[PDB]
C-alpha cells in the first residue's frame, strides 16, 4: 500500500540516500496531476451506480450468462456482480488517487483469479465488463483523466487474466 | 443443461459443491522458487 | 424445503430431530400428494396467469409501460412479462418444497439490489405479483387458495 | 439500519477468512466503535467487549 | 493498416533502403496534423452512443419500408443488427482518426462489403443515408474544432465513396 | 454468386483489381502487383527491376557486384523493347538461374520452383507436373520455359505488363494448392537456396544439390502437415494483425512435454466436444427466456401510438417520446452493443473458444511427442496419485481387417 | 476426376473385363432416371445464392460469438470469405450430384481443407454447422418440402437423389473434422 | 504490419471499444516525444553503413572459426551475405524504432529466419553476436555516448528510446536462438 | 557451466555465508590449477565453430555414402541435425573438461545415445570416426600444435590436460559403439 510519494520515498530510502533531483523530479510530476485526480475521483464517486449500470448493460446484460444456466442467472448471483463490479470501480479510484497500483494487487488481485476459478466465475466476461466499465469512465472524467483511471482498469484486467 | 456450471449449495445450485471440491480458500500445493526448480531436474546449475 | 431446514436446524443444535420435527416431515410427505396437484394447476396455467397477471399490472401502473416507463415498447414489455413468469415459477417450487426456501435464494435474496440497479421500480414489480395472485387464487378452491396466495404475499413482503 | 459489510460477507462466504476473522474485523470496524466504543468508558468498553 | 508510417516503411522496405530524410519528414506531418485528428477521435468516442442513435434512425425515417415483413429490418433482432452496423462504421472512423490513414476502413469494413451486402440482400443505399446524415449533422465549431471537423468528415465521405 | 469469376479469367472491363483479390490476403501484405507504367523515371525502372529480382529468384542474394549476364537483359528492359513477361522469360534462360535452380535440382524441385517463380501458385495435381516433365525431356530446358510461360495461365493473370507475384487467388482448385503454396514461398525470410538445402549440401556454399521435400505429396493424394503452412509461412507476413480469438499462429514447441499433461488434455477436448454437441441443439430458441412472451408483449404494447413529438403527457407533465426506430421498441445503446460482448457472456461460443484454444494446445503438445528415447523429462506437476495404467497386452481397438490373407 | 459411368469402368479395368450385361443394369437404370438427376440438381442451383446466406447466417444464430470481435466471421473480409467457401462447397456438391460420383468432391474440394482451416484459425466444429444446414436444405429442395418455396415438378418419387446428396455432404463433414 | 498508433487500435478492437480518453494519453505522449524518436532514428541510419562492419568484424575477432575454411565466413560470396544480413536486420530494427511497435520485425525479418539459418547451416550463436553488437552500439548512439563520434542534439533525457531499441534487438536475438 | 567452480559468498542475508555448513572442497581444489584449465576450454570453444565443421566433413570425405541419396546425411534436415549433434557433443566435453570430471557427460549426453542412434538408423561405425577427428583436433589445440592457428598463451605445459580431454572423447566413442 504505497502511493506515488510512498514509492518515491521507498526507492530513495532503500538505497539510504536523500531525495535527489531525480526523486523529486517524479514527485513534482505527481503534484502537477494532483488537481486532475481529485476531480476524477470526485465525479466517479457521484456516478458510481450509474457507471456500473452502464457497463453491465453494455457488455454482459443480455448475453446468455444472464439467462438460465449462465453464470449470473440467480438474483443472488446477479447481485454479487454489481457488488463485485463496485470494488473494481472503487479500488481503481484509489489507484488513480494514490498514483500507484500497489493497492490493487495487495487488496484485489491476490487470490482473485484463483478464487473465480473456484467459484467457476468466467474470467472472460469479467474483463470485458471491466473494459466496458473503463470505457464509460473515460466518458465522465475526460480524456487524460480517463487515461489515468483507465491505466488501472487494465492493470486489474491484466492480473485477473 | 448449461456446461459452465458453478459452485455452492442450497437452492440456486448446479449440483457442484463450492469451489468445485467444497473448499472455498484452497491451501496451495506448490513449493517455493528454488525447489520447484530442484524437482524439475533441469535447473540444476541454476 | 421443510425437510432440509428442519434438518439444518437440528443440525446446528448438536441434536437429532424432535417429535415436533419428525411429526411434520411425516405430516409433510403425506401432504405431498396434494401439493403436486396444486403446483400442477399453476404449471399449465402460466399462459393465463402471466398474461392476465400483466393485464392488471398495466391497468394499475400505466407509468411503467408509458413512454419513459421502464417497460416501454415491444422489447421491455416482453421482459416485463418475463419476470412474472420467473416469479410464478418460483411459487410452484415453494408449493412443492413446502416453504419459500426456493423462493428465498432465488428471486428474493438481494432482489432490491438488482431492480434498483436495473432502474426498475421495485414497487411496480410487487404490484405485478399481487395481480398474479388474484388470478392464481381464482383458479383454485378455498383450501388451496390459502396456500397459493400464501406464497405470493410472502414474495410481496420481501419485495419492498 | 441497512448497514453493509459487503467485503467481509465476501471474504467469509467464500471462506477466504474465518468467522473469527469476520468477527474480529467487525470489532475493529467503525460502525462498531461508533456504537459500543465512543459512547462508553474504557472501563465499560471492556465489559461490553 | 494504410498509414503515414506504413507507406514510408513499405516503400523503403521494397526498395531496401534505410529511412532517409524523405521518410522522417513524412512523420513530422504526423505531429502537426495529429493534434486535430485525435480531437475528433476523442469527441466521437465520448459521444458515440448518441451519434449512432441520432444517425441510425435516419436510415428508417428515410426508408420506412424496412419494417415490412420479408425486408431487411423486419423484426426486433434485425433492427438491432442494423443499429449495430452503424456503430461499427462509427467505430472504424474512430480507429481511422487514431491510426492516421484509412487503414482500419479499407481492411475491416470496406473490403468484402460489396459481396456480403449483395448476398444477404442488404440495401447499401440505406447505409449511406445514415452516414451522409452524420456528415450534415456536423456543426463545425460546435461538435469539435474547425480542423477536427475536416478530418472527421473526410473519413466519413470516404466511407460513403466506398459504399457508393 | 459471391465470386463472379476467378483470377484465371482476365479482369473484364470494369475493375482495377480482380474480384477475388479484393477480399483475399492480396490486399494486406506485400504480395501485390507492381505493374510498370508507360514511360517512367529510371528510379521507377529500378523499382520494377527490384521486384523481378525478388520474385523470380526467390529472395536469393543476386550479388550485385557481378550481375554478369544480367545487364544485357536489364538493358533490353530499360530501353522498353523487352516486356516484363519477356524480361522474366529471359531471366529464366540465363546461367545464374540455371546454376541456382537447375544444375543441382531434381526435376520435381525444378518444376515446383518454376511454379513459384514464373507463375504464382503451386502445382495442383500430379499430371500437371507430368506434362512439364515430358515437355522438358523431349524439347529441352530452353523450350521448356518457352512452353511454360506461353500457355493460357501467365497471359491472363499477369499479362505482359506486370511482374509475377504470389497469387492469393481465393478459389483454390485443390484445397492443398493453398497448402503447397504457403509451404513453397516460405515466409519473408527463407529463400530457395535455403529451402531446397543448396547451401548446406554445398562445398563451401557452392555447387550443392537442390534436393526437395514434398515429393510424397505430389505422387499420392496427401495434404501438407499444418506446421509447414502456419509457422514458416507467408500468412505470417501478410498477417492481418487482428484480434483473432482462436489465434492461428502456432506456439513454439515446448521442451519437456509429458504424457500426463496430454492424457488430461485429450480428455478435456473430448469433454468440450461432447458438451458442444449437446448445447448447440438447444440454441437460439430455448436459451432465450424473453422469446416466449414476444408474441404477446408486442401486441400488449401497441396501444396509443404518438405521431408528433410530445404526447404521453400523463396527467399534465412532459414525459415525451423518442419516436425513432430503436426506442419505439424500447431498446437502448446497451441493446445493440450486446452482440459485441458475446464471447464471455455466450454459452455456445464459450465452448467453441476453449475447444479451439485447447485443441491448438493439443496439436502442438501431441506433435512435440515425436521425440522418445534420450529425452530428459521433468515433473512440473506435484506427482499426484492420478496415473493411467500400462495395460496394453491384447487387442483393445483392432481396426477391422476382414481380409486377413484373403488371397 | 470421374463420373458415374467411368466409376464402373475403372472398377472393371482392375480385372481387365469387358463391360458386360451383368454390370450394365445399374448404368441402364442410371440413364432411366437421368431426367430426375437434372430435375434434382436444377432445384439446388436455382436457389444456390440464397442457400448460402440461409446457412452461414444460420451458423451465426446458433453461435453468436462469431460476429463478436474475435470470432472468425466478424470483419467484412471474413464474412465475405466465409460466404465464399459457403458456395465453393455448394458448387462441388452440386457437381458431385450431377456426375453421380464423389470423386470430383474429394480431389478438388476437400483434399486438404482440414489442414487449411487449422492454419487460418477457422473453427472446425462451426463449419460442420454450416454444412449440415446445407445438408438439410438440399434434401428439402429435392423432395420439394421447402417450407417457403415449392417448384414445379412431375409427379413421382425422388428420395434416392436426396440420399445421394446427403452422402455428399457428410463427406464434407468427415473431411474437415 | 502495425505501428504504435495501430497497436492500441487492435488492442481496442479486442475489447470492442472506442479509443477514448484513457488510451489517447498514451498516444499524445507518444507524439510529444515524436521529435525525440526521429532524433534517435537519425543517429542509427547515419552510421548504419559503419555499424554493420563494426559488428560483423567484432564477431570475427571473437569466433575466428567462421573465416576458417569450412566455416561460414570463409568464401567471399559467403562473407558478402553476412554483411548484408547485418544491415537488413538493422533495416528492420530501424523500421521498428520508427513505427514504435515490433510487428514488422516479427512479421518480415524474423518470419522464418530460424528455419532459414538452420537450413543454410549458419551458426546461430554467432548470429546473436552479430545482432547484439548492434544493440550495444544503438544504445550508445541514442544516448550519444559513442566513444568516437558525438552528434549534436538539443539536450535532455533519451533513456526510454535506448531501452526501446534494446527491446527490439532481443526480440531478434530470441527469435533466432 | 557456472557450477563447475564454486565461489564464495561474502555479503549477509545469504544463508551460505553463515549457515553454509560447508565449503566445497572438491572445487576449490580445481582453482589450484584453474587458469590452465580455463585456457584449455578457451582453446576449444574459440575453435568450436571450426572443429565441428572440419570433423563432420572429415567423415563425409572418408565415407562418401552418407551424402549419397539413400544415405543418412543426404537431406537437409538430416544434414542440419548432424552438424547440430557434433556441436552439442563438443559442448558437453567442454563441460567435462571445465568441471574436471566426466559425470556431467555420461548422464546428460551419453545416457541413451546408443539406443537413440539405432532407433534412427544412424551409422554407429561412422559417428565414432567423427569424434576421433575431434579427439585428434582437441589435443592439437590444447597443446598449441595446430598447424594453421596458434594462440598466445603463457609459458608452460598442457599435457595431462590434453590426455584428460582425450579420455573423454573415447568415453563418448564407446558409449555409442
Ligand atoms: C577430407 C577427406 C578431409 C578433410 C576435410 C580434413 C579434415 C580433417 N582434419 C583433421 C585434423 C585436424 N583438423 C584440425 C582443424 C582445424 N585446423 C585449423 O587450423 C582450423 C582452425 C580447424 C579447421 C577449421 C586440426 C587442428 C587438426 C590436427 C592436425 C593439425 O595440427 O592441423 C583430420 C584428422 C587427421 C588425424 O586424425 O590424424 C581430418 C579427417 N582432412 C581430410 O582428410
Ligand atoms: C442497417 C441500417 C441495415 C441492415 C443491417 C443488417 N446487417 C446484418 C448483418 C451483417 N452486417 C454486417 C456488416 C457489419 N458487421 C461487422 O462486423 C462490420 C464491421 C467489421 C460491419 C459493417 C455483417 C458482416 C453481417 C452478417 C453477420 C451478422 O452480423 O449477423 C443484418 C442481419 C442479416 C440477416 O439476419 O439476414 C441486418 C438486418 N439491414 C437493415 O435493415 C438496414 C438496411
Ligand atoms: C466460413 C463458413 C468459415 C470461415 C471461413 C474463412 N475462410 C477463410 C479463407 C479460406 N477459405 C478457404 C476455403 C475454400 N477456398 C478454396 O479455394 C477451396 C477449394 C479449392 C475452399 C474449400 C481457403 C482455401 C482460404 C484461404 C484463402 C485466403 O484466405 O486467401 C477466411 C479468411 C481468413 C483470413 O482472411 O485470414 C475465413 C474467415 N470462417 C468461419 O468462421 C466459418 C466457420
Ligand atoms: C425429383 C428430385 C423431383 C422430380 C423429378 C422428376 N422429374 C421427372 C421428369 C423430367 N424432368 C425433366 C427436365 C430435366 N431434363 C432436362 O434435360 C433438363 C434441363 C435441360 C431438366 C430440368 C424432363 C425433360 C422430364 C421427363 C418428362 C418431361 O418431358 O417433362 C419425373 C418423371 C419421371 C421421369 O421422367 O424421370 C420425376 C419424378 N419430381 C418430383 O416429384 C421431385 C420433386
Ligand atoms: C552473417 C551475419 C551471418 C551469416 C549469414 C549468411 N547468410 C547467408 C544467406 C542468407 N542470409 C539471409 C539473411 C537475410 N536475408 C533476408 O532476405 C532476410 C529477411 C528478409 C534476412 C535476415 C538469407 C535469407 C539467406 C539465404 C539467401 C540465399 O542465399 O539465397 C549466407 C550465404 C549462404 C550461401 O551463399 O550459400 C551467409 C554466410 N552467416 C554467418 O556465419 C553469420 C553469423
Ligand atoms: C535522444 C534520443 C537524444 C536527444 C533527443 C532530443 N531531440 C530533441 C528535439 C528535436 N529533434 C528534432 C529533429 C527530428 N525531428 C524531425 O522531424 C526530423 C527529420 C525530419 C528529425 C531528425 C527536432 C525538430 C526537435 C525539436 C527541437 C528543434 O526544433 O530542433 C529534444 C528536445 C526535446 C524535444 O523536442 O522533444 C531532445 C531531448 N537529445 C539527446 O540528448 C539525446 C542524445
Ligand atoms: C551426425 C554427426 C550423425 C547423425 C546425426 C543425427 N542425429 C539425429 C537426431 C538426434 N540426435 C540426437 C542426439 C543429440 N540430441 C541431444 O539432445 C543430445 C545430447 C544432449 C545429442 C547427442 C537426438 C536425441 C535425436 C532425435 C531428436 C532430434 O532430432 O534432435 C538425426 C535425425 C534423424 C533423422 O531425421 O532421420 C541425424 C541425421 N546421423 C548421422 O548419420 C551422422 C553420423
Ligand atoms: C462527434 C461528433 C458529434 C457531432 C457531429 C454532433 C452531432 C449532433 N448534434 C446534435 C444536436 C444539435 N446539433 C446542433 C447544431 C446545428 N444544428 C443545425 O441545424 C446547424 C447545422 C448546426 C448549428 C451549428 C443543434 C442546434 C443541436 C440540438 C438540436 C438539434 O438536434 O438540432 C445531435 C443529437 C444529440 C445531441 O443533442 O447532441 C448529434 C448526434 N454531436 C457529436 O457528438
Ligand atoms: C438464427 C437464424 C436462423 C436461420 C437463418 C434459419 C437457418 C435454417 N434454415 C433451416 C432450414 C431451411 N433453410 C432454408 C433456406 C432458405 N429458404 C428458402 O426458401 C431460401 C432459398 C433460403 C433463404 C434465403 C430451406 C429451404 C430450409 C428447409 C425448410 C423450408 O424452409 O422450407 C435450418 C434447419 C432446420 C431449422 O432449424 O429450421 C436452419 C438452422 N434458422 C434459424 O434459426
Ligand atoms: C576483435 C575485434 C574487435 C573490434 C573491431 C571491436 C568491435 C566492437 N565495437 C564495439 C562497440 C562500438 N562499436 C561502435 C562502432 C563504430 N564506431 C563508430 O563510431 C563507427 C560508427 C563504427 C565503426 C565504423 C560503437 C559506436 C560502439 C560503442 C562505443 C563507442 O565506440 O563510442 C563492440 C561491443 C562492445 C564490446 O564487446 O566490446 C565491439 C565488439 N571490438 C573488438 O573486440
Ligand atoms: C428468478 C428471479 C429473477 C428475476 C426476477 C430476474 C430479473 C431480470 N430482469 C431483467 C430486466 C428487465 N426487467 C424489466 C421489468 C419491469 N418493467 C416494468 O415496468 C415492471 C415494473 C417490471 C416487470 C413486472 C425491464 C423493463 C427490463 C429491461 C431493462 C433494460 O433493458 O434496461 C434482467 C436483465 C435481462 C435478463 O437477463 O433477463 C434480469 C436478469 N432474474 C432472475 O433470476
Ligand atoms: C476487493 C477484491 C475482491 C473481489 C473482486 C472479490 C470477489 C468475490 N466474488 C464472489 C462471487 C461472485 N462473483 C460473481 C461475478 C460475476 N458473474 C459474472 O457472470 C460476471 C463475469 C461477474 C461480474 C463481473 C458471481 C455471480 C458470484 C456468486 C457466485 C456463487 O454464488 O457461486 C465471492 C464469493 C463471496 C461473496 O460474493 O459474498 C468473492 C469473495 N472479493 C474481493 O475481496
Amino acid at each position: 500500500m504505497q502511493d506515488a510519494i510512498t514509492s518515491v520515498i521507498n526507492a530513495a530510502d532503500v538505497q539510504g540516500k536523500y531525495l535527489d533531483a531525480n526523486s523529486v523530479e517524479k514527485l513534482r510530476g505527481y503534484f502537477q496531476t494532483g488537481e486532475l485526480r481529485v476531480r476524477a475521483a470526485a465525479t466517479i464517486a457521484a456516478n458510481a451506480a450509474t457507471i456500473i449500470k452502464e457497463a453491465v448493460a453494455k457488455s454482459l446484460l443480455y448475453s446468455d450468462i444472464t439467462r438460465p444456466g449462465g453464470n449470473m442467472y440467480t438474483t443472488r448471483r446477479y447481485a454479487a456482480c454489481i457488488r463485485d463490479l463496485d470494488y473494481y470501480l472503487r479500488y481503481a479510484t484509489y489507484g488513480m488517487l494514490a498514483g500507484d497500483p500497489s493497492i490493487l494487487d495487495e487488496r484485489v488481485l491476490n487470490g482473485l483469479k484463483e478464487t473465480y476459478n473456484s467459484l467457476g466465475v468466467p474470467i472472460g466476461a469479467t474483463i470485458q465488463a471491466i473494459q466496458a466499465m473503463k470505457e464509460v469512465t473515460g466518458s465522465l472524467v475526460g480524456s487524460d483523466a480517463g487515461k489515468e483511471m483507465g491505466l488501472y482498469f487494465d492493470y486489474i484486467c491484466s492480473g485477473l487474466s | 443443461r448449461t456446461a459452465y456450471p458453478y459452485t455452492g449449495s442450497g437452492y440456486g445450485s448446479a449440483g457442484v459443491p463450492y469451489g468445485q471440491d467444497t473448499y472455498g480458500y484452497k491451501a496451495t500445493t506448490a513449493k517455493s522458487i528454488t525447489e520447484t526448480a530442484a524437482q524439475a531436474g533441469v535447473f540444476n546449475t541454476f | 424445503s421443510i425437510v432440509t431446514k428442519s434438518i439444518v436446524n437440528a443440525d446446528a443444535e448438536a441434536r437429532y430431530l424432535s417429535p415436533g420435527e419428525l411429526d411434520r416431515i411425516k405430516s409433510f410427505v403425506l401432504s405431498g400428494q396434494r401439493r403436486l396437484r396444486i403446483a400442477q394447476t399453476l404449471t399449465e396455467n402460466r399462459e393465463r396467469i402471466v398474461k392476465q397477471g400483466g393485464q392488471q399490472l398495466f391497468q394499475r401502473r400505466p407509468d411503467v409501460v408509458s413512454p419513459g416507463g421502464n417497460a416501454y415498447g415491444e422489447e421491455m414489455t416482453a421482459t416485463c412479462l418475463r419476470d412474472l413468469d420467473y416469479y410464478l415459477r418460483l411459487v410452484t417450487y415453494g408449493i412443492i418444497a413446502g416453504d419459500v426456501t426456493p423462493i428465498e435464494e432465488i428471486g428474493l435474496v438481494g432482489v432490491k439490489e438488482m431492480y434498483s440497479a436495473l432502474g426498475t421500480p421495485i414497487s411496480g414489480v410487487a404490484e405485478g405479483i399481487r395481480c398474479m395472485k388474484d388470478v392464481a387464487c381464482s383458479l383454485l378452491s378455498g383450501e388451496d387458495a390459502a396456500e397459493v396466495g400464501f406464497y405470493f404475499d410472502y414474495t410481496l413482503a420481501a419485495m419492498q | 439500519y441497512g448497514f453493509s459489510f459487503s467485503v467481509l460477507e465476501s471474504q467469509v462466504k467464500n471462506g477466504q477468512i474465518s468467522i473469527k476473522e469476520f468477527v474480529r474485523s467487525l470489532g475493529k470496524s467503525s460502525v462498531y466503535q461508533k456504537q459500543f466504543y465512543q459512547p462508553y468508558v474504557n472501563s465499560r468498553v471492556v465489559e461490553l467487549a | 493498416m494504410k498509414s503515414v508510417i506504413t507507406t514510408v516503411v513499405s516503400a523503403a522496405d521494397a526498395a531496401g533502403r534505410f529511412p532517409s530524410n524523405s521518410d522522417l519528414e513524412s512523420i513530422q506531418g504526423n505531429i502537426q496534423r495529429s493534434a486535430a485528428r485525435l480531437e475528433a477521435a476523442e469527441k466521437l468516442a465520448g459521444n458515440h452512443e448518441a451519434v449512432v442513435k441520432e444517425a441510425g434512425d435516419a436510415c428508417f425515417a428515410k426508408y420506412a419500408y424496412l419494417k415490412n415483413p420479408g425486408e431487411a429490418g423486419e423484426n426486433q433482432e434485425k433492427i438491432n443488427k442494423c443499429y449495430r452496423d452503424v456503430d461499427h462504421y462509427m467505430r472504424l472512423v474512430n480507429y481511422c482518426l487514431v491510426v492516421g490513414g484509412t487503414g482500419p476502413l479499407d481492411e475491416w469494413g470496406i473490403a468484402g462489403a460489396r459481396e456480403v451486402y449483395r448476398t444477404l440482400n442488404l440495401p447499401t443505399s440505406a447505409y449511406v443515408a445514415s452516414i451522409a446524415y452524420t456528415r450534415d449533422r456536423l456543426c463545425v465549431p460546435r461538435d469539435m474544432s474547425a480542423q477536427a471537423g475536416v478530418e472527421f468528415s473526410a473519413y466519413l465521405d470516404y466511407l460513403i465513396n466506398a459504399l457508393s | 454468386k459471391v465470386v463472379d469469376r476467378l483470377d484465371s479469367q482476365p479482369s473484364a472491363a470494369f475493375e482495377q483489381t480482380k474480384q477475388v483479390y479484393t477480399f483475399s490476403r492480396y490486399i494486406l501484405g506485400p504480395h501485390r502487383a507492381v505493374v510498370a507504367p508507360v514511360a517512367m523515371d529510371p528510379s521507377e525502372k529500378e523499382v520494377v527491376l527490384r521486384a523481378v529480382y525478388r520474385q523470380v529468384f526467390g529472395n536469393a542474394y543476386i550479388m550485385e557486384e557481378e550481375r554478369a549476364e544480367l545487364r544485357v537483359m536489364e538493358s533490353q528492359f530499360l530501353l522498353g523493347e523487352l516486356s516484363v513477361k519477356e524480361l522474366v522469360r529471359a531471366l529464366a534462360k540465363s546461367s545464374t538461374y540455371k546454376v541456382r535452380f537447375f544444375e543441382g535440382a531434381v526435376q520435381y524441385r525444378f518444376i515446383e520452383l518454376c511454379f513459384k517463380h514464373l507463375l504464382g501458385r503451386a502445382p495442383d495435381n500430379h499430371e500437371e507436373i507430368a506434362v512439364h516433365m515430358r515437355k522438358y525431356q523431349q524439347e529441352g530446358y530452353d523450350a521448356e520455359i518457352d512452353s511454360y510461360l506461353d500457355a493460357g495461365e501467365y497471359d491472363n493473370v499477369f499479362g505482359d505488363d506486370t511482374v509475377p507475384f504470389l497469387r492469393f487467388r481465393g478459389v483454390y482448385t485443390p484445397c492443398d494448392s493453398f497448402n503447397r503454396q504457403c509451404a513453397l514461398q516460405g515466409g519473408w525470410a527463407n529463400s530457395d537456396k535455403a529451402m531446397g538445402g543448396a547451401a548446406l549440401s554445398g562445398y563451401n556454399g557452392s555447387d550443392g544439390r537442390q534436393m526437395s521435400t514434398m515429393i510424397g505429396n505430389y505422387i499420392s493424394g496427401k495434404p501438407i502437415p499444418y506446421e509447414k503452412v502456419a509457422a514458416d509461412t507467408p500468412l505470417k507476413s501478410t498477417a492481418p494483425n487482428w484480434y483473432a480469438r482462436p489465434n492461428p499462429a502456432l506456439a513454439p514447441q515446448p521442451a519437456y512435454v509429458s504424457a500426463k499433461e496430454i492424457a488430461e488434455l485429450r480428455s478435456r477436448v473430448s469433454k468440450l466436444e461432447a458438451a458442444w454437441s449437446v448445447a448447440v441443439k438447444q440454441s437460439a430458441a430455448a436459451k432465450d427466456t424473453v422469446e416466449t412472451w414476444r408474441a404477446a408483449a408486442k401486441e400488449m404494447a401497441a396501444m396509443r401510438g404518438i405521431s408528433p413529438m410530445g404526447e404521453a403527457y400523463f396527467g399534465g407533465i412532459a414525459q415525451k417520446v423518442d419516436n425513432g426506430a430503436l426506442a419505439q421498441l424500447g431498446n437502448k445503446a446497451s441493446s445493440y452493443k450486446k452482440y459485441l460482448y458475446a464471447i464471455e457472456t455466450d454459452e455456445v461460443s464459450r465452448l467453441e473458444v476453449d475447444l479451439e484454444e485447447a485443441k491448438g494446445q493439443l496439436r502442438v503438445l501431441e506433435a512435440a511427442m515425436a521425440k522418445s528415447t534420450p529425452m530428459t523429462r521433468t515433473a512440473e506437476f506435484k506427482t499426484l496419485t492420478k496415473n493411467v495404467a500400462a495395460v496394453t497386452a491384447a487387442e483393445k481397438a483392432d481396426p477391422l481387417s476382414k481380409r486377413p490373407r484373403i488371397s | 476426376m470421374l463420373d458415374a459411368f467411368s466409376r464402373v469402368v475403372v472398377n472393371s479395368d482392375a480385372k481387365a473385363a469387358y463391360v458386360g450385361g451383368s454390370d450394365l443394369q445399374a448404368l441402364k437404370s442410371f440413364i432411366a432416371d437421368g431426367n430426375k438427376r437434372l430435375d434434382a440438381v436444377n432445384s439446388i442451383v436455382s436457389n444456390a445464392s440464397c442457400m448460402v446466406s440461409d446457412a452461414v447466417s444460420g451458423m451465426i444464430c446458433e453461435n453468436p460469438g462469431l460476429i463478436s470481435p474475435g470470432g472468425n466471421c466478424y470483419t467484412n473480409r471474413r464474412m465475405a470469405a466465409c460466404l465464399r467457401d459457403g458456395e465453393i462447397i455448394l458448387r462441388y456438391v452440386s457437381y458431385a450430384l450431377l456426375a453421380g460420383d464423389a470423386s470430383v468432391l474429394e480431389d478438388r474440394c476437400l483434399n486438404g481443407l482440414k489442414e487449411t482451416y487449422i492454419a487460418l484459425g477457422v473453427p472446425t466444429n462451426s463449419s460442420i454447422r454450416a454444412v449440415s444446414i446445407m445438408k438439410a436444405q438440399a434434401v428439402a429442395f429435392i423432395t420439394n418440402t421447402a417450407t417457403e418455396r415449392k417448384m414445379s415438378f412431375a409427379a413421382g418419387d425422388c428420395t434416392s437423389l436426396a440420399s445421394e446428396v446427403a452422402s455428399y455432404f457428410d463427406r464434407v463433414g468427415a473431411a474437415i473434422s
